[PDB]
């Protein structure tokens, strides 16, 4: 039960991966989750702020 | 445990090793590429253009300009020589420091034919003719001009395209020849007779130069890369 | 019909005319354009004086001599103090352009001599004394041309350029040069020379001031000769116009 | 596939194959069955060994350097910087411009030092090599706590088996390693000159984890380069003349070639 | 026996480093997940929030 | 991959989006086409390296300590705790609660030690490594029958091959490991205060299985953490200070920066 | 995921390859890329040159 | 790191053995082949040709 | 599978296959049931060991050379040539032309040599062994610049492990390897006669990475051949004689066999 | 790629191969090659000689 | 384009080339070509030595002065003894052949003179 995947290459080829042991504990590092939401952080406000308006209206 | 069996060969260090190996930067975001001029996808595109060559390299001539002249005046004579040198590309002091030879030294063998171009480089009264030869090898080198006339040659008219080519082909006993001093692959020479005369008028120089650049045809081809006998250090650079 | 000796060459307010000249040299194949948007970097927009900087400009001449080493020229340099294109790249941090050059040598059918112009992409030079680099004042001179040494320059403890010319400062092999984009002028067949660099770096654009993409040099590999009675006075010039320039980072002038 | 011979015959004709004009920058494209007779000759040449892949891959060493289990030179340190040796450098800089992966191999190997100490019984050494990205702290001595590595890499071994090897993607700045830079530092056009300017690449450190014995012992550590991937870009002329130091492209003039005795003579 | 053969780099510690390794605990269960307000995704979650900036940082 | 530059033009409006006020706690979303004139631009870099897994997922050094196979220190003894070393301590205390597995690799190192005994020659030295979880019994002496491991984990190591590794999974009473306990562990709200309330991780036992040789030697134990499928929440500020101890926050105050000669200087 | 490619055999046989590293950075060299393009370089001009054809007309 | 176990008879120098090994000259053009008289493909091609047997070998 | 024999009977007939003409140089194709009568026999035997791949394909010692540690043989070079063994030689010359891929086998091993230094414990000792082509640059000393490998192949080996092995493919500039040749290097039919003149291989040299120790070390490598993939043309006749030389085929008059006692004598 | 064959066992079962290396030069010897021609060697004459025939008339 | 003064001429491993040539003499109209079957009289099977004989031989140079009446060759006899050509012509009883002669004589725009070139067929004396 092989895993094929894509591999980490330049912009402007895939790897083979098979699980040995029984336990989730043993795979390999979780790399490739480039999943990002800055807005918990830098916008938690109660109404939305549109850029082009002014902020105290 | 799958089981397994190790043959010899195993953790050694063969320099021209194909292999996979662990990353030291993992998921490491690489510069994107751009476009730059004169990409080079293969070492015969370089050995394929003209360069210069030394032949008067007599003397001190070595450090001046005057190794890359060769010298042609008017002669109260005919079929004498002009210059002379042997087909080897990498190892003749004629061939081994231009682009060609640079690039052959890198390697054990050479095969293909080779591209002598000259250029006349007197005045436009100057008027000439000269003939170039080629002997493959067997006898001596041709000490006059009724036996290099029996050889490979061409009879340049000098005038208007002031640049002739002497073609030397490919005539071998081997598919490929060595780079190094070989008897058992000798090339020939090469040398080049005054047909008729260098002639002027009166006001102008009886005294002109040529100058001869080589390369290689498509033909051309390279094998057994080595080290360069030219380059070499007796401590670490600082 | 038309020959392939005659050629005009027309940019800006600028026409080059030549009645005697080889085939045009152009670079490594390609031809100058403008940088496109998946190749840039600086976000803000970029300011393109096209007429006012894409003209031919002429450098003062040298004169050949029997017994003349050569000369070379750093081209971004060469123009730094020259219309609206030295304003425009003294006023602006980042720079890109390529270049048209025109070497023009005439003599009669009595003289004779032979010259290589070579336009060398990253002429890095050495230093007469192992110890230290050149100085800015020895490797490029603006408003004038370099001469090259046909003996070598001493040692000692100072930042002189190795101004020999077998080993043309870069220390190589001269014949060699031919590996670039080059042209030669023969006063029995050429007359003046052609060639057009596209821009070649390793970055998208770079500041102008601290770097000089090419150089141009000028060798006569055959002395010039000529007979008593004929002209003695020969010299050459030196046209060049950029091409496709653009600029970017506007800021104060200066270059410090 | 190098190409093949056609066969021609005789010719009797204004065409002119031979006669050119080298002033234009061209070089002339003439096979042999333009000033000759020749035969139809089938090619089966190849120009597989002269690609710039398979001509620049293959390993070299560009530096070793030594340290002690004792005393006073206890680790080592090496501002990475592949000019300290002259064939690998000689063979990169034929282009002005290159762009390769890296792959590294390290031979270290131990010698015992002279000394009088008796009762010497030694256990296995390991050994750790540790990279220094340019910035992070550095080792000021032996015991310090950078060789923690963090986020810095690192490679332990024990003495015995395999020689360590990593893989180093590209990494630059630019789009291309330059082996050429004219130009400097400072706008002012005034302070490092040359290539030393874009040489920012990081260093390496190397020491003993354990001292082993009791007795003296000097460690020799040996740097493989091998790239991988290669692009290059705008082919330059051969050095030539021999190099001097490796921050700068200075040199000693000398001749074109070696000489011959004449312009007729066939030997050396 | 499956004939195999070593390559350089056996049996080294490169720190970063991917592989698999036997488990010490093993059909060990873990605790279940909750939900946590704040979740981190990426370091350019943090760097791009505002933050005062000491400008006159002079003297005591 | 980031975002990509869009291209704008000359704007004369009763639109503001540099006017902003931040005393909402809202940070600004102004992109540069805002200010200033732009071009398009096609941007290609990723946050492949800025990712928690990628932040947090290399080895680091926690500890490391020594034992003897003779005299006194014949093993070693050292309650679980990442806090003893600044460099990983730092990287995590980015975050307040933490959930990881876990990859040990332990770098085990022998030397001789300075002594008079004649005759040495010494056998291989195989290491025992032992995990007692909380509550279970402990070594008093290093012939103890608790070396059995009938259910403790343990590693059996022989000096000379690949360092031993294994694979922790996430073990916490709790839904996260919490970086910081601001609480006691009485309702009486006195006695231990901090994180130390929270630090019920077991012990780690080192020894030498056979004495090896009739002369001294001293082996030293490195213990490499490495944080895999990692998830944080709730960020908070970096230390600035230096730290102290491994079971508090104390700390020495210091100035919020380092400092320049103006407010208009341009040198540190 | 295997790769099937031929072997570098003589005129006049395949082999298998798969990557076990999720860095394109790791792969092996590049050895079969047989492409040459010398026009860059031994003919730079901006008009056609016939050979059989006075340069100069 | 799949999990292997090496047999006996690993890290031997079988004289006889067929195994397969790095290359030293890696993607090295060979020279093609030609036809030559006489290829053989078999030692009893060579024992199945008539020679001539000393008899007499007696004395000198 | 051998031809199987058909069973025969009586004949009364002017066939002749007995008789025959041997000076045509044809050998008689005669089967046993031609002067007989036979049996149906089915033969099951094999010609696979008789295969010139199964006769060739084992590896040979070639040669074998020392270097040491110290002192002035700091190390060893040999010229490639087979034709220093008598056994894979004699094997060989069976043909006048081959043809093969060759695979190289190395066994290194080290002694300690007789001494009065003391204290002497040695470190793990690595090789270098090292191929230049006709034309390269040679090791004038141990620690010249030319063991920087950097286009000449070169195999590094730490002792204690498996013998390192190559593969060379069929490095020929003609089309098969000349086991004999019958001309001179130069035109004027004078100077180096027979296969002299077509040993153009290269140089193998060897050395010590590190001295390991304190006191004396010898190191024999031994190097083993083996081809593969063989092609061979035109069978010759047996050596019979002893050879004398490498470089020729020159040796003493032999007798053509041994003797026995009559022409009627059946013992040896 | 796998490259099943035939084992060499006797007269009155499988192997399985692959190749790692993209060099041939790098494959196992080829044993199994039993292709025999003595006719270049045992009967090289111009004319054909019919065995049960007078080989001179 | 071309030009009718450039021209080169190709024979076995020798090429002619000049850039100020008159258009070629081309015979009586007939261009030299081999003895057919219905013209021959010899019954054995003829020899072609094709590229070692049908090339281009030099010969010496002769000066021109103010004061030269002329010069003229033997064409069968002047290549007697060069190349395989002659030793061709030494070891057959008989032989059959056409010829192509080129002349130079260069010199520049201030020198003046003019030259006859002519082939005499059977040119007793
Ligand atoms: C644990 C050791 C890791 C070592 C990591 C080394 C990373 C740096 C590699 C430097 C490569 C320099 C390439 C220079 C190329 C050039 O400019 O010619
Ligand atoms: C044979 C040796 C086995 C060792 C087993 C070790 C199991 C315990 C691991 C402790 C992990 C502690 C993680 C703390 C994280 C935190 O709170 O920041
Ligand atoms: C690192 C060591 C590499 C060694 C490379 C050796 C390459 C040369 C092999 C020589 C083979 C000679 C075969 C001779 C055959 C014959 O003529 O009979």
């Amino acid at each position: 039960g092989a895993q094929v995947s894509t591999q980490k290459t330049g912009a402007h080829i895939h790897y083979t991966n098979i699980n040995y042991y029984k336990d989730a504990a043993s795979n390999s590092a979780n790399r490739q989750d480039f999943t990002q939401d800055p807005g918990k952080f830098t916008e938690p406000v109660k109404d939305i702020m549109i850029k082009s308006l002014p902020a105290l209206n | 445990g799958l089981p397994t069996m190790n043959t010899p060969g195993s953790c050694q260090f063969l320099t021209s090793d194909d292999f996979q190996s662990p990353s030291a930067m993992p998921q490491y975001d690489v510069t994107p590429e751009m476009r730059i001029p004169g990409e080079v996808k293969n070492l015969m595109e370089i050995a394929e253009v003209d360069s210069v060559v030394p032949v008067q390299n007599v003397g001190e001539k070595v450090n001046s300009m005057e190794a890359y002249q060769i010298p042609v005046r008017s002669n109260e004579g005919s079929g004498t020589q002009v210059f002379g040198f042997p087909l080897q590309p990498g190892y003749s002091s004629v061939f081994s420091r231009t682009l060609l030879g640079e690039i052959l030294n890198y390697y054990t063998h050479w095969s293909g034919s080779i591209k002598l171009t000259f250029m006349f480089c007197g005045s436009a009264m100057a008027t000439g003719k000269f003939l170039l030869a080629y002997s493959p090898p067997g006898a001596g080198a041709p000490t006059k001009r009724v036996d290099a006339m029996l050889g490979t040659h061409v009879v340049w008219d000098v005038g208007l395209q002031s640049s002739c080519v002497l073609c030397i082909p490919w005539i071998s006993q081997t598919h490929y020849r060595y780079v190094t001093s070989d008897e058992y692959t000798a090339g020939g020479f090469i040398t080049c007779w005054y047909q008729t005369n260098i002639v002027v008028p009166a006001d102008a120089q009886s005294s002109c130069y040529i100058m001869c650049f080589v390369s290689a045809c498509n033909d051309f081809s390279v094998r057994l890369l080595k080290d360069t006998p030219f380059i070499s250090q007796q401590n670490f650079f600082q | 019909g038309y020959s392939d000796r005659a050629r005009s060459i027309t940019l800006g307010n600028s026409t080059i005319t030549t009645q005697e000249c080889a085939n045009v040299v152009v670079g490594y194949g390609v031809w100058p354009d403008y940088l496109k948007d998946s190749e840039a970097t600086a976000e803000d927009q970029p300011t393109q004086p096209d007429v006012a900087t894409c003209r031919f400009y002429t450098l003062d001449s040298v004169q050949w001599q029997k017994t003349s080493p050569g000369w070379w020229w750093k081209l971004p340099d060469a123009l730094s103090n020259l219309g609206l294109f030295g304003q425009n790249m003294q006023y602006h941090y980042l720079g890109r352009t390529g270049y048209t050059v025109h070497v023009q040598c005439n003599a009669s059918k009595f003289h004779q001599g032979c010259l290589l112009v070579v336009c060398v992409p990253e002429a890095e030079m050495g230093c007469a004394t192992l110890d230290n680099t050149p100085s800015s004042a020895e490797l490029l001179g603006g408003d004038s041309a370099k001469e090259f040494a046909d003996k070598p320059v001493a040692s000692g403890s100072n930042k002189l350029v190795q101004r020999v010319v077998y080993n043309a400062g870069m220390g190589v092999g001269v014949g060699n040069l031919t590996i670039f984009p080059h042209q030669w002028i023969n006063l029995r067949t050429n007359n003046s020379a052609t060639i057009v660099m596209p821009y070649t770096n390793s970055v998208p654009m770079d500041n102008m001031f601290r770097h000089n993409n090419v150089t141009l040099m000028v060798i006569p590999f055959v002395p010039l000769d000529y007979c008593p009675g004929s002209t003695t006075y020969v010299p050459i010039t030196v046209t060049i116009a950029p091409m496709c320039a653009e600029y970017n980072g506007l800021r104060l002038a200066g270059h410090q | 596939r190098v190409a093949d011979t056609v066969g021609t015959g005789p010719t009797n004709s204004e065409a002119i194959p031979a006669l050119t004009a080298a002033e234009t920058g061209h070089t002339s494209q003439v096979v042999p069955g333009d000033t000759m007779q020749t035969r139809h000759v089938k090619n089966y040449h190849s120009r597989s060994e002269s690609t710039i892949e398979n001509f620049l891959c293959r390993s070299a060493c560009v530096y070793f350097t030594e340290y002690e289990n004792s005393g006073a030179k206890r680790y080592a340190e090496w501002v990475l910087t592949p000019r300290q040796a002259a064939q690998l450098r000689r063979k990169l800089e034929f282009f002005t411009y290159v762009r390769f992966d890296l792959e590294l191999t390290f031979v270290i190997t131990s010698t015992q030092q002279p000394s009088t100490t008796q009762n010497q019984d030694a256990q296995i050494l390991t050994h750790q090599i540790m990279y220094v990205p340019p910035g992070g702290p550095v080792p000021d001595k032996v015991d310090s706590y950078v060789w923690q590595t963090s986020t810095n890499p690192s490679v332990f071994w024990t003495e015995g088996n395999a020689p360590p090897r990593m893989s180093i993607p590209f990494l630059s700045i630019g789009n291309a390693y330059s082996n050429f830079y004219d130009g400097w530092s400072e706008f002012s056009r005034n302070g490092v000159y040359g290539i030393n300017t874009l040489n920012n690449m990081g260093t390496l450190y190397a020491r003993h984890v354990n001292a082993g014995s009791t007795g003296p012992i000097k460690s020799t550590i040996r740097i493989y380069f091998k790239p991988k991937h290669v692009k290059a870009w705008i082919p330059r002329p051969p050095r030539l003349c021999q190099y001097e130091k490796a921050k700068n492209v200075n040199f000693q003039p000398s001749g074109v070639t070696t000489t011959r005795q004449s312009i007729t003579t066939m030997t050396n």
